[PDB]
RNA sequence: UACCCAUGUCGAAGACAACAAAGUAUUU
RNA sequence: UUGAUGUCACGGAACCUUUGUUGUCUUCGACAUGGGUA
């Protein structure tokens, strides 16, 4: 019992409940879960208790009692040695203003934006302005009694908050309860069931087993194997909170928010990659005797630590979405959010091996072999390039405990597993690993790549727009490297988008019986988008990585405004803004990275044919990245590979007539004066047709390509940087340079898109695109008795 | 299938006293959420309802709580009743596609028992391999009984909930699980009722049989109509029965 | 007691829009069929189709333009030792435009009456000389009005357009669009009215993916294309295609040293030293209600 | 309950609309 | 807060599928205010 035997309000007071799956190895998914309490040592690391002996017990028997006592090292799950308030009122204070000034539609960004705020209070002070630099922006100074601005600032200063995990812990808070108000205006928090396969299943023991007595030798020696396991890219071991709600894909952590390395997941992955290296799975069900395959045999001997992380940083909230193949729009439904651990985090590594062979057993120096060359693949969403490991500054001894000086000295140090004897076995392990006898080569290989673009790039995130400086509407995306317990940020290249990319260049040129693979439902399904890609029935066989910038671009802002058909001027509310990467022609920004391809996918020809056409029109500009390529962005200038031994890249490779003479006669009349703007009245018919071309294929019969073209100036022509409303300085009368972009004299593509599509609207007789229907006029009166006054009556 | 076409043509002729114009109107627009989630080739359609004062009052009038969810029950009965009839035309992929659609619509006391007996009909079709029992049988008929429960907390003379109820615990031992308690009181319940509304009755009177050792309901099984499709079935339960 | 949206034909209102009907849509704010009472009963149209809408992604992509030669500025830089920046203009004020002046009055007769283009003339001779359009004085530093740097005529850019999927009367229309006519010029940019911005576009180059691994030039094909469009233009409205010619006759570029006046009145004939009539004085004289929406829809009609 | 006008001044828009999680075969 | 001549639970990776994306010219001229005189 723990000692002098405390209450607590329940077991949630201390400990938590986690699903613990189990997979199947040749699909890659879960068959079924069960789940249990985990109890953190650091918190409740001690219980006692009492042996009774009668005083005729022999000396023998206590000696074998005491030696076994020592011996015991693993008990209810975990290794062990044997001896012998604010954030509410805050809330509702947030919530009062809100309603009170009718601004309840922001509740949900705010309460996203809030809950960014976690990871450092001296973001408060760098909330952004408006766009004259004064304290009324739409978010942070509503209210302006106090404004949420100066609420987040008083909560920021209050010396109980000072300590980091403190305001860690009241941004969380804050943020949930701001998400569920908003929950409540969308009809409440509600959630989609399972129908069927939600239940837990339990291992059941077998009754009717029979009894056997087996030798197994005097020969019995342990191997100890220390080192690091390094994150070489960002990871996620799926863990959800039931009481958050706000964000959807959670992480894993202490209760004093470290990052945790399980060791059910170390074991899992042994276990597959054990399996991987036989190349048999293994088809035992839970009950009954011992399974005797390979595998199992050598999982019985393996011990391995739970492990924890220095650094404890909040984690990264990433954006997702799915995109419907038939509109190009996102599909209903498909938005969600996840928490990422970033890259560079280190936790200490230990294995122990007992068996009979004279050392580790060769399968298993293969697989440690494989995770020292960086293919420890240990986490969930492999696919897009979570969770891989490298294992560094290996160390390993054997010690022979069937010599009973060895046995005795194990014995008097509980075979230094606690912290002092590790301290004292490491002075004793030889650097490196065994070396394999009968080796094998990884399953997989990676593939280097390089892209080129031409022009600006985005890949937006709003919620970092709303709490940065800078202001605008929408910001490109970052992440974060570990460094000790420092975090830099880097711009980045979502692999979840680029991933998105290329299965949608792959699905549309590819066929299944004459159906394109993008129409497909999948079930029961031998597609190659299925056996590449993956479905929601087996993990896929190619793992992207997030792409870098190389030589670190700064992003510029351009401004935008929407154009009303009729009046020629603004539209009402649409004036908008954004921060992309910078590129261009003469500077273009340069990205690379790597995505990983298993070894028979590879070798299979199809499968490479498949992949390089896709990447050739990924080449050959078809498929733009990031946001917003209808006004330009995302062009790429080319694409290559290398590491494929050219088995997927060797696939990668009249004048214009005379316009006519217009038949348009306008006569001018020297001396008279004309109006700067008329009207061109529409035809009373619009041609509407109810269900347009889809987007999910090339369609027969129907043009794709390129239209290159030439633009003169006829009269003097203004297009303004408008980043700097001063430039020819020696409220003030504004001033503006041409537009720039590296120096060099640009017209951006939103410009001529609006301005051609005002002509096409109106030589196909369209409908009014950008139209302010919604305003009612509204004249003066006139002085006028018999008209107007004389019908206005007290 | 231009699943918008549909619901014009029902708020055309619905009128909102009509079980069958309420029953037509929900499944049409049940069915349009339905192409929307699953991003079905019908989402291309760009096209909106025509006399939007008339439609707009008509689906707000729709869209009161007590109508909708009136019409919910009175749809999945219907569902689960034309199901029971083409059970043995349809393949397994629509059967099984058919019942998790009125699953997924129902999720009262008509709401309650036809989601336990979907249940119990989805559980019907996993089969047994090996010496193995498939766990989504046992669960599904598990959440049978949980639905059974509700009901018969308030109403414990409810005839088809207490069946249900029966037939699910009947199926938990035939997977080798325990029977649920009171097990007993409840098929005692069941023989005070005494009449065979369905072909799994007569399973449930020879248990009564067997239990209580009473054989007053034999007669009624030996009399039972030979006009059945399971023929081999009926007349094993002829041979207990003598 | 209208909202605008009423004052125009219903087929007119944009494809996919707000609620102008009486009611409050809100009702339904819960449910996913709200969103077919915000949409037109027969879907669509060509524009919607080509360039897209929130629901539907556009076929289309514009690039941006690049400068190609050293730059031509309207005023000579402060430094001569630099050519890459030129010397700053100072516009008049830039107002936003009233759809009270087009659409009279709350009477039903008042439609919307179409859509707005801007003409071509060299009133940027005046304001380059420091003097205002219309009354010919100095122009003067306000905290409402802008200096800018403008580029001169003869400045030539270069841009592509990528596309997806179009039938060939669609891309006929398209280059039809782009390069209009010889005598015919766009607008773009900053300041229209006075004068800035006329541009016209010439095609050099059309390419088309035939496959995965093959692409093919199509500057054989322009005319075929160009063709179906106007057949296209033919089958949907015959021959009447007068928004066609008002169109053509707003687009038309003044030559053979034509020199239009154009500019907007003054308020009164009294601030006016060229002596023509104001606004207060039009409204009842030429420009009178019955007559004003017939004067603004006929390209060309003189003011005084 | 008939008649008549008078004065000259001034920036606007600054994001909006949509999606806010959904799925996840056990078999003629 | 166990019960004893019998516990492989270190006998089970919360795993698998999803592009923060679609639509939008940094544009632009007539409008404010409420009386006064018989
Ligand atoms: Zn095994
Ligand atoms: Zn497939
Ligand atoms: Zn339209």
């Amino acid at each position: 019992s723990l000692p002098g035997k405390p209450d607590f309000d329940g077991p949630k007071a201390i400990g938590s409940q986690r699903v613990l799956n189990r997979v199947d190895f040749k699909s890659g998914k879960a068959h079924d879960f069960f789940k249990a309490y985990e109890v953190d040592h650091t918190r409740f690391p001690r219980f006692e208790g009492e042996i009774t002996i009668d005083n005729k017990v022999s000396a023998e028997a206590r000696k074998l009692l005491c030696d076994s006592l020592k011996f015991t090292d693993r008990l209810c799950g975990a290794l062990c040695v044997i001896r012998f308030n604010l954030a509410e009122k805050t809330a509702e204070q947030i919530i009062s203003i809100l309603d009170d000034n009718k601004k309840t539609e922001y509740t949900r960004l705010l309460a996203d934006a809030i809950r960014s705020l976690r990871r450092s209070s001296k973001l408060v002070a760098g909330l952004p302005k408006d766009h004259d630099g004064k304290d009324d922006h739409y978010l942070w100074d509503i209210g302006k009694s106090v404004t949420i601005r100066q609420i987040l600032t008083t909560s920021a200063d209050t010396k109980e908050l000072k300590n980091a995990g403190k305001w860690r812990e009241f941004c969380e808070k804050l943020g949930e309860a701001l998400y569920l108000k908003s929950k409540d205006m969308s009809g409440g928090l509600k959630i989609t069931r399972r129908i069927l396969g939600d239940a837990e299943f339990h291992g059941k023991p077998d009754r009717l087993e029979k009894s056997r007595s087996v030798s197994i030798g005097s020969v019995l020696k342990e191997t100890v194997v220390c080192g690091e396991l390094v994150a070489k890219t960002p990871f996620f071991f799926g863990a959800i909170d039931e009481d958050a709600k706000q964000t959807a894909l959670q992480v894993l952590l202490t209760p004093d928010n470290k990052y945790r390395l399980p060791r059910s997941a170390v074991r899992g992955i042994l276990r597959r990659d054990l399996q991987t290296y036989f190349d048999s799975p293994c088809n035992a069900e839970l009950g009954g005797r011992p399974c005797m395959c390979k595998t199992c045999r050598i999982m019985r001997g393996i011990t391995v630590m739970d492990a924890r992380s220095e650094y404890n940083a909040p984690p990264e909230i990433r954006h997702r979405t799915r995109i419907n193949p038939f509109t190009g729009t996102v599909a209903e439904g498909a938005l969600f959010n996840m928490e990422v651990a970033p890259e560079g985090i280190v936790f200490p590594f230990q294995l122990r091996y007992r068996g009979s062979e004279d050392g580790l057993p060769d399968a298993l120096k293969t697989v440690l072999k494989w995770w020292a060359e960086g293919q420890a693949f240990m986490s969930g969403a492999a696919s897009t390039g979570k969770g891989r490991f490298r294992m560094e500054n290996a160390k390993y001894e054997t010690l022979d405990l069937s010599d009973e000086n060895q046995r005795n000295d194990y014995l008097k140090n509980w075979g230094w597993r606690d912290e002092k004897g590790l301290e004292e076995l490491k002075k004793r392990l030889n650097s490196g690993l065994p070396e394999p006898g009968n080796y094998r080569d990884p399953k997989w290989h990676e593939i280097n790549v390089s892209i080129e673009m031409a022009s600006p790039f985005i890949n937006g995130d709003p919620i970092r727009a709303a709490v940065d400086k800078r202001g605008t509407a929408v910001v490109t995306f970052v992440k974060y490297k570990a460094e000790g317990e420092e975090a830099k940020p880097v711009c980045a290249y979502k692999a979840e988008s680029f991933r998105g990319v290329i299965r949608s260049a792959v699905a549309r040129i590819h066929m299944e019986d004459g159906v394109p693979l993008t129409e497909l439902t999948h079930s029961d399904c031998e597609c190659l988008l299925c056996q590449i890609f993956g479905s929601e029935y087996e993990a896929g066989k190619i793992r992207f990585e997030d792409l870098v910038f190389e030589s670190d671009p700064e992003p510029v802002t351009f401004d935008h405004v929407a154009i009303d058909r009729f009046t020629g001027g603004a539209a009402d509310k649409k004036k908008f803004d954004d921060s992309p990467l910078p590129g261009s022609p003469a500077r273009p920004l340069m990205l690379k990275g790597s995505f990983w391809i298993r070894r028979d996918v590879l070798e299979d020809e199809e499968y490479c044919k498949a992949l390089g056409k896709a990447l050739a029109d990924v080449n050959n500009g078809l498929y733009p990245l990031g946001g917003k390529s209808a006004i330009g962005y995302g062009q790429v200038k080319s694409l290559g590979i290398k590491g494929d031994d050219k088995r997927i890249s060797r696939l990668m490779n009249v004048a214009v007539p005379e316009k006519p003479k217009t038949d348009a006669e306008v006569r001018i009349e020297a001396e008279k004066v004309y109006y700067p703007h008329y009207f061109v009245e529409p035809h009373k018919k619009v041609e509407r047709e109810e269900k347009p071309c889809g987007h999910q294929k090339f369609h027969e019969g129907r043009l794709t390509g390129k239209i290159r073209c030439k633009l003169i100036t006829k009269t003097p022509l203004i297009v303004p940087d408008t980043s700097n409303d001063d430039f020819f300085r020696p409220e003030y009368h504004k001033s503006y340079a041409f537009f720039r972009l590296h120096k060099q004299i640009m017209i951006p593509g939103s410009e001529l898109r609006g301005m051609v599509s005002s002509v096409y609207e109106t030589v196909t007789n369209s409908c009014f695109r950008i139209f302010d229907e919604t305003k009612r006029l509204s004249w003066r009166m006139d002085a006028d008795h018999q008209n107007v006054l004389q019908d206005f009556l007290p | 299938s231009n699943p918008i076409r549909d619901i014009q043509d029902r708020l055309k002729t619905a009128k909102f006293d009509n079980k069958d114009d309420m029953m037509n109107l929900a499944s049409s627009l049940y069915k349009y959420e339905k192409q929307l989630m699953d991003s079905s080739e019908a989402t291309l359609c760009q096209q909106g309802l025509s006399n939007r004062p008339n439609s707009f009052s008509q689906l707000s009038q729709f869209r009161d709580s007590d109508i909708q969810s009136k019409a919910g029950g009175q749809t999945g009965k219907f569902w689960q009743n034309e199901y029971e009839a083409c059970k043995n035309f349809q393949t397994h992929k629509e059967r099984r596609e058919t019942l998790e659609q009125i699953i997924r619509f129902l999720q009262d006391d008509l709401l309650l028992k036809t989601l336990a007996r979907a249940y119990f009909h989805r559980g019907l079709l996993y089969r047994p391999k090996g010496f193995s029992v498939p766990a989504r049988k046992v669960e599904a008929m598990k959440k049978a009984i949980a639905y059974c429960e509700i009901i018969l907390d308030k109403n414990e003379e409810e005839s088809e909930a207490l069946r249900i109820w029966l037939y699910a615990a009947m199926e938990l031992r035939r997977c080798g699980e325990e029977y649920p308690e009171n097990f007993a009181e409840k098929l005692f319940y069941l023989a005070n009722d005494g009449f065979i509304s369905e072909l799994y009755d007569i399973r449930l009177f020879l248990e009564y049989t067997e239990r209580e050792e009473d054989n007053n309901f034999l007669d009624m099984i030996l009399q039972e109509n030979q006009d059945r499709e399971r023929l081999f079935e009926l007349c094993l339960y002829k041979a207990r029965a003598c | 007691d209208r909202m605008i949206g009423k004052r125009m034909s219903a087929d007119l209102r944009p494809c996919h829009g707000d609620w102008v009907e009486d009611g409050d849509l809100s009702a339904l704010n819960a449910y996913p069929e709200k969103r077919l009472l915000l949409r037109h009963p027969k879907g669509l149209c060509p524009a919607c189709r080509l360039f897209g809408t929130g629901s539907y992604k556009g076929r289309v992509r514009f690039g941006f333009a690049s400068l190609e030669n050293d730059p031509e500025w309207l005023i000579p830089g402060k430094n001569p030792g630099d050519p890459f920046h030129g010397g700053p203009v100072m516009l008049s004020l830039l107002e936003r435009p009233r759809p009270t002046w087009s659409i009279p009055g709350s009477d039903n007769k008042f439609k919307v009456p179409g859509r707005k283009f801007y003409v071509h003339h060299h009133a940027w001779k005046t304001i380059k000389d420091g003097n205002h359009p219309t009354t010919g004085k100095a122009i003067e530093q306000s905290p409402n009005n802008r200096t800018v740097e403008a580029l001169a005529g003869g400045n030539s850019f270069s841009f592509e357009i990528a596309f997806e999927n179009l039938k060939e009367w669609e891309l006929g229309l398209l280059i039809h669009s782009l390069q209009l006519e010889k005598g015919l010029a766009h607008k773009l940019g900053m300041a229209k009215s006075m004068g800035f911005g006329s541009v016209e576009i010439d095609v050099e180059s059309v390419r088309l993916r035939k496959d995965w691994k093959q692409w093919r030039n199509g500057n054989s094909e322009i005319p075929n294309w160009l063709g179906k469009g106007f057949a296209k233009l033919k089958e949907w409205f015959r021959d009447e295609l007068d928004f066609i010619e008002n169109l053509k006759k707003l687009l038309w570029f003044p030559e053979g040293d034509q020199a239009p006046r154009v500019c907007y009145p003054m308020l009164r004939k009294k601030d006016d030293p060229n002596g023509n009539s104001g606004y207060e004085e039009l409204k009842d004289g030429e420009f009178k209600k019955e007559d004003r929406q017939k004067k603004l829809t006929t390209p060309w009609t003189p003011w005084a």
